[PDB]
RNA sequence: CGGCACGUAGCGCAGCCUGGUAGCGCACCGUCAUGGGGUGUCGGGGGUCGGAGGUUCAAAUCCUCUCGUGCCGACCA
RNA sequence: AAUGCCCC
RNA sequence: UGCCUGGCGGCCGUAGCGCGGUGGUCCCACCUGACCCCAUGCCGAACUCAGAAGUGAAACGCCGUAGCGCCGAUGGUAGUGUGGGGUCUCCCCAUGCGAGAGUAGGGAACUGCCAGGCAU
RNA sequence: UAGUCCGGAUUGGAGUCUGCAACUCGACUCCAUGAAGUCGGAAUCGCUAGUAAUCGUGGAUCAGAAUGCCACGGUGAAUAC
RNA sequence: UCCUCCUAAAGAGUAACGGAGGAGCACGAAGGUUGGCUAAUCCUGGUCGGACAUCAGGAGGUUAGUGCAAUGGCAUAAGCCAGCUUGACUGCGAGCGUGACGGCGCGAGCAGGUGCGAAAGCAGGUCAUAGUGAUCCGGUGGUUCUGAAUGGAAGGGCCAC
RNA sequence: CGACUUACCAACCCGAUGCAAACUGCGAAUACCGGAGAAUGUUAUCACGGGAGACACACGGCGGGUGCUAACGUCCGUC
């Protein structure tokens, strides 16, 4: 239960997420991935920030 | 005992080739030769082999063991096959290294016209 | 006492006793005590049948002990309802089948070891008899 | 300290040599490979061996292990 | 042999007092002044004086007598 | 914040009943013959440090809290407060006046002291048993008439007040021991 | 390489003349010198496995592998993974130069140098002999270092018994005996 | 019977939660002080955790089984 | 005007 | 066509181990060397590359050998479906199926495609 | 300014002398060896002037066998409110 | 409540306060791909070093390993090492398995857009099976879909705590 | 500092003998799935719809767990 889990937004200016988990204790820093991005259909950067 | 190593190298792919169907073109690089063979997807039975024992080409070349030879021998087998009516294989590298003879083979093959 | 020094589950399943035997044939020593019926033995009688029979000799020659109690019998309390798990372990058994030689012996007379096997089988729920050693 | 079996999970095999099959049709479900896959069956994340074309089932004992393949004769 | 990895490795020249001179290459950088080489160290004539087993009985008899 | 039961817990757990964290000591499960069980527990209240005595319903039941103890380091005080290190995970951490009281005179610097946290932050500290310490003040003992043993009252580099044989001077380190406040030795 | 044409011109024929080989593919011919230094210090201090790192690139001409725990072992508090060790492997001129330079300069400035054993020989030819300080290859020098190491030498032969590796050894005139 | 919480230096207790070091008091040993004993002062030593099997790189600590000692009730019939 | 017990 | 050797199969121990012998014209392996392609968590060891002075030593291939492994009986001796029976915890009879182990024995594989040397 | 050119213990080898006789058990010499020791815990001792401190010398006993004992001089202080 | 083995009578299923154990996770690499490698344990030789570190050879053969219990599997390795990366993608889905149902699981193949590979190809998480909570109510972001006269808005709906 | 003697215990291998529900380098009879064929069977099969009851079973045989291979015991599978 120490693993909490997190959105990965779209920099493709949309709205669009992820939502996955990350050790937030043993990998501080923040998960950056090239996630497709379904609402304008290409591969973008995703940055992590908290589920809110 | 080098030859089990990098026969249990090459089995993985020959296999999904086996599994595949596809007709292979097989290499086999000698220190003082080169080989090439394709093989219908049974994998019994083969098509056309060309290789540097041959006098076809042993007499046009100097040395046997070296890339000009290999992309002889390339030539030589996609030439075969073309005529053949075989243009369509998948490269079969058998254990080796693709780099060097091995690769040199396999570009004088995509250019003298084998599609793969 | 004959008992397993180890075994790799406490308890064991009732299971059933049927079928002929497997060590039939008197190999180690020239005479045998082969069981007739069909049983199950404790470490209990056999100590008791090997006491008799090496004292009957007065530790003289060689006996084998062809059999091995490693069925762990467990029983309930008294006193306690019929549910709430399997009991405890009570003793160790041998099951027994027609045929099996459960005891042997050499290096005494013939009528020695008769009279030596007759006070052992004297302590054993089984029927057995004699068995002597036969080339092939 | 007992008493906590699991569910039972419906593994073996579900169409047995010489069956009829349509594409995609579960033939043995399984832990691990004890079945491999040979002509026209593939192997599932989780091992189970699926039909990939239509025909009858056949069960070979190929290999140089002595290992047992299903395969599907394209009928 | 990759190129930045390993030490430098030249020929240097070896001198010992047994009047040997030695070109030999190593990853001492200077030169080099040896004191004992193979061929002067005192290994084959020296099984003996490296013992000193001796003899008391003798040492007394020479020491005095009758 | 598992909710725990009376017949649940044993000695150890840190409960939070109150708005206040606990810490049971002791337990004594009954179940009489015709009625209802309870406990009856020997809590310790976990923040003034006193043992509170409390029968449990069986029912009757509280949250868990996060109360923990490990060995953190001292390090310095500035105004008021305490502040310590961890060697595992070398985290840094404050605590107050109120978590530091009365071993304020028996920490000095690098002291590995178990530390007792709440919602991730100090509420009790406890001094190693024996610490080193220095005498800043003392009467220059002089046997005199003394029959007896005598002793002799010394000020300590920070503040305390032990009774040290007669001869410790001025500069001598001494080892106390922090539960009794008393002389062991003079640590050479 | 002066040891290797020695050997391919004098030793190859000396041992064929002795052993009655028949093929000159029979005769024993050394393969590799490995160095070794297992430093158990260096979980204590890793800067120590650094030095001894530094001291046996000088003592050979390669930069040195650091082999690291296979298991991990409580007896010495070794956790597998840990890097534990040093090790240099050295085929061909490298090695050539190498075993000159130790038959020949290091094996004499060893304190009290009686002789090497003529019985540390694995049963399969392979020799392995040990120093006890670092200081008698002149590659290092006594007044820059500060800790005395230690390491272990590892002739591998093709000699099928020891005897033919002793041997061949002896036909190297190694100094053992 | 179960459950349950103990078993650690000669004695009494910590530690154990959260694996890597076993600590505290008295006692014990040798000086000193004293006419001598004691109180006192200065110095020293001692255990490896009831036992066995597991997990683990490693168990006083975690699991499980045994042995021993306490405590609770083994009721309505 | 701190402490200072006992001697078969 | 006959024998040798390479690769790719079929088959998956009657096909594998062991011991003895043997092979270099060709092929293979070792081998030579290393600036270049490429490489070593160090090492031209391996992986590569450029070649042909030497050797069949190792390996690899082949021949022989019954010390193992392995196969294995037509055929004979436990269990069991159906029906009936008993002295019924376990057996018997009629009928159908019929092992496992062991014995005799077999056994030093068989074969397809295409490629290089003596006879033809 | 170092365990050192401090310290000399211990041990190996070789000798001298006395004495019937230096093994147990003498003293001394030569070569090598080079421990502990870096000013000493609680406590405790002597000394008020040619004294303490320090440096040598002799004698008795005695063949040989003193760092002990008894004497002799050399240098020579601090403090006593 | 869930997972593994036996009971369980050679398809699936099968009870007991029957016999034994585990789970309420971990991982952005411990995933994908390409290339490469093969263990445990003993013997001998070797500086400190020793029952056991590291080195070398030999015998051995997977007795090893797999993030975690047990079972099946794994050498083409599913085990170990390295480079590049994000397929731990989005919309679907022939056809099956398993459920009283709610549901749960497997899946070739199609479209878009990537990763590794020379290429054939592989990739919609991890050797597989535990690692979980239906509905309501409400929160956050998107979305013209609705919006009580009309234009907005509030509030609902659709999509993703 | 080295060790000499030897009434006991003995791992690993080798030969021989047994045991296992949670052992398997072997392995049936039955049962189960699929295909084909004849005879027979008042479609006996499946789907959709209207109406239910029932979900306390018992004993005997066979295979077992539990119990003491005790019970007109108890819990399963099949008839
Ligand atoms: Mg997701
Ligand atoms: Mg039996
Ligand atoms: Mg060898
Ligand atoms: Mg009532
Ligand atoms: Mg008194
Ligand atoms: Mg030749
Ligand atoms: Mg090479
Ligand atoms: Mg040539
Ligand atoms: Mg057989
Ligand atoms: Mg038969
Ligand atoms: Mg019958
Ligand atoms: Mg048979
Ligand atoms: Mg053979
Ligand atoms: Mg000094
Ligand atoms: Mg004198
Ligand atoms: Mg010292
Ligand atoms: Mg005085
Ligand atoms: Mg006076
Ligand atoms: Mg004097
Ligand atoms: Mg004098
Ligand atoms: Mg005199
Ligand atoms: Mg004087
Ligand atoms: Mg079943
Ligand atoms: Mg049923
Ligand atoms: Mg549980
Ligand atoms: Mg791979
Ligand atoms: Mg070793
Ligand atoms: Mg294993
Ligand atoms: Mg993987
Ligand atoms: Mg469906
Ligand atoms: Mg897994
Ligand atoms: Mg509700
Ligand atoms: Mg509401
Ligand atoms: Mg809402
Ligand atoms: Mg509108
Ligand atoms: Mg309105
Ligand atoms: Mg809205
Ligand atoms: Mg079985
Ligand atoms: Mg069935
Ligand atoms: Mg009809
Ligand atoms: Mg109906
Ligand atoms: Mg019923
Ligand atoms: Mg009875």
């Amino acid at each position: 239960g120490i693993r909490e889990k997190i959105k990965l937004v779209s920099s493709a200016g949309t709205g669009h997420f992820y939502t996955t988990t990350k050790n937030k204790r043993t990998k501080p820093e923040k998960l950056e991935l090239k996630k497709f991005d379904p609402v304008v259909r290409q591969h973008v950067i995703y940055k992590e920030a908290k589920i809110k | 005992d080098k030859k089990s190593a990098r026969i249990r190298r090459a089995t993985r792919a020959r296999r999904k080739l086996q599994e595949l169907g596809a007709t292979r073109l097989v290499v086999h690089r000698t220190p003082r030769h080169i080989y090439a063979q394709v093989i219908a997807p049974n994998g019994s039975e083969v098509l056309v082999a060309a290789s540097t024992v041959e006098k076809a080409i042993a007499e046009q070349l100097k040395y046997t063991g070296n890339k000009d030879a290999a992309a002889a021998v390339g030539k030589a087998v996609a030439e075969r096959a073309l005529e053949k009516g075989i243009k369509d294989v998948s490269f079969d590298r058998s254990g080796f290294q693709y780099h060097g003879r091995v690769q040199a083979l396999a570009d004088a093959a995509r250019e003298a016209g084998l599609q793969f | 006492m004959l008992q397993p020094k180890r075994t790799k589950f406490r308890k064991m399943h009732k299971g059933r006793n049927r079928g002929l035997a497997q060590g039939t044939d008197v190999s180690f020593g020239s005479f045998g005590l082969k069981a007739v019926g069909r049983g199950r033995l404790t470490a209990r009688q056999i100590e008791a049948a090997r006491r008799a029979m090496t004292r009957a000799v007065k530790r003289q020659g060689k006996i084998w002990i062809r059999v091995f109690p490693d069925k762990p019998i467990t029983e309930k309390p008294l006193a306690v309802r019929m549910g709430k798990g399997k009991g405890n372990v009570e003793y160790w058994v041998a099951l027994i089948q027609p045929g099996k030689v459960l005891y042997e012996m050499d290096g005494v007379p013939e009528e020695l070891a008769r009279e030596a096997f007759k006070l052992a089988a004297a302590k054993l729920p089984i029927k057995t008899t004699f068995v002597t050693k036969t080339v092939m | 300290r007992n008493g906590r079996d699991s569910e039972a999970k419906r593994l073996g095999v579900k169409r047995f040599g010489g069956e009829s099959v349509l594409a995609g049709s579960i033939i043995v479900r399984q832990r691990g490979t004890k079945f491999h896959a040979g002509a026209n069956v593939g192997c599932g994340r989780d091992h189970t061996l699926f039909a990939k074309a239509d025909g009858k089932v056949k069960f070979e004992v190929k290999g140089p292990k002595n290992r047992k393949f299903i395969s599907i004769e394209a009928e | 042999m990759k190129k930045d990895i390993h030490p430098k490795y030249e020929e240097i020249t070896a001198s010992c007092s047994c009047g040997n001179v030695m070109k030999i290459r190593s990853t001492v950088g200077h030169d080099l002044n040896l004191d004992v080489c193979s061929k002067c160290h005192p290994f084959f004539t020296g099984k003996q004086r490296d013992v000193a087993t001796g003899g008391r009985v003798d040492r007394f008899n020479k020491r005095f007598n009758i | 914040m598992a909710t725990y039961y009376s017949n649940d817990f044993r000695a150890g757990l840190k409960i939070m009943l109150d708005g206040e964290p606990y810490a049971v000591e002791a337990s004594e499960f009954v179940k009489p013959g015709k009625g209802q069980a309870f406990a009856r527990v020997k809590l310790r209240r976990l923040l003034t440090g006193t043992r509170v005595e409390k029968t449990f319903k069986s029912t009757d039941s509280a949250e868990g809290a996060d109360v923990v103890d490990m060995n953190l380091t001292y390090l310095y005080n500035d105004g008021e407060f305490w502040h310590f290190m961890n060697n595992e995970t070398f985290e840094q951490l404050s605590a107050d006046a109120k978590a530091i009281g009365d071993n304020a005179k028996w920490l000095l610097d690098q002291a590995e002291c178990i530390v007792t946290l709440w919602n991730g932050q100090p509420i009790s500290v406890t001094p190693p048993n024996f610490v080193e310490l220095e005498i800043v003040d003392t009467d220059p003992g002089l046997k005199g008439d003394t029959a007896g043993t005598g002793g002799k009252p010394a000020t300590l580099s920070t503040g305390a007040v032990v009774k040290v044989p007669l001869f410790v001077q001025i500069g001598e380190v001494i080892k106390v021991d922090t539960r009794s406040g008393e002389y062991v030795s003079r640590v050479k | 390489a002066k040891l290797h044409d020695y050997y391919k011109d004098e030793v190859v024929k000396k041992l064929m003349t002795e052993f009655n080989y028949n093929s000159v593919m029979q005769v024993p011919r050394v393969e590799k010198i490995t160095l070794n230094m297992g430093v158990g210090e260096a979980i204590a201090d890793k800067k120590l496995l650094d030095n001894a790192a530094a001291d046996l690139a000088a003592i050979s001409g390669q930069k040195p592998l650091i082999t690291k725990a296979r298991k991990s072992v409580a007896g010495f508090k070794i956790r597998q993974g840990y890097p534990i060790g040093c090790k240099v492997t050295l085929r061909g001129e490298r090695m050539w130069e190498f075993f000159e330079r130790l038959i020949t300069i290091a094996v004499p400035r060893i304190r009290d140098f009686r002789g090497l054993s003529a019985k540390s020989f694995d049963g399969r030819g392979n020799y392995s002999m040990g120093v006890r300080e670092q200081i008698i290859f002149p590659e290092i020098d006594y007044d820059k270092v500060d800790r005395v190491r230690g390491l272990d030498i590892t002739i591998t032969t093709t000699a099928k018994s020891d005897e033919e590796g002793r041997a061949l050894l002896a036909a190297f005139d190694f100094p053992f005996r």
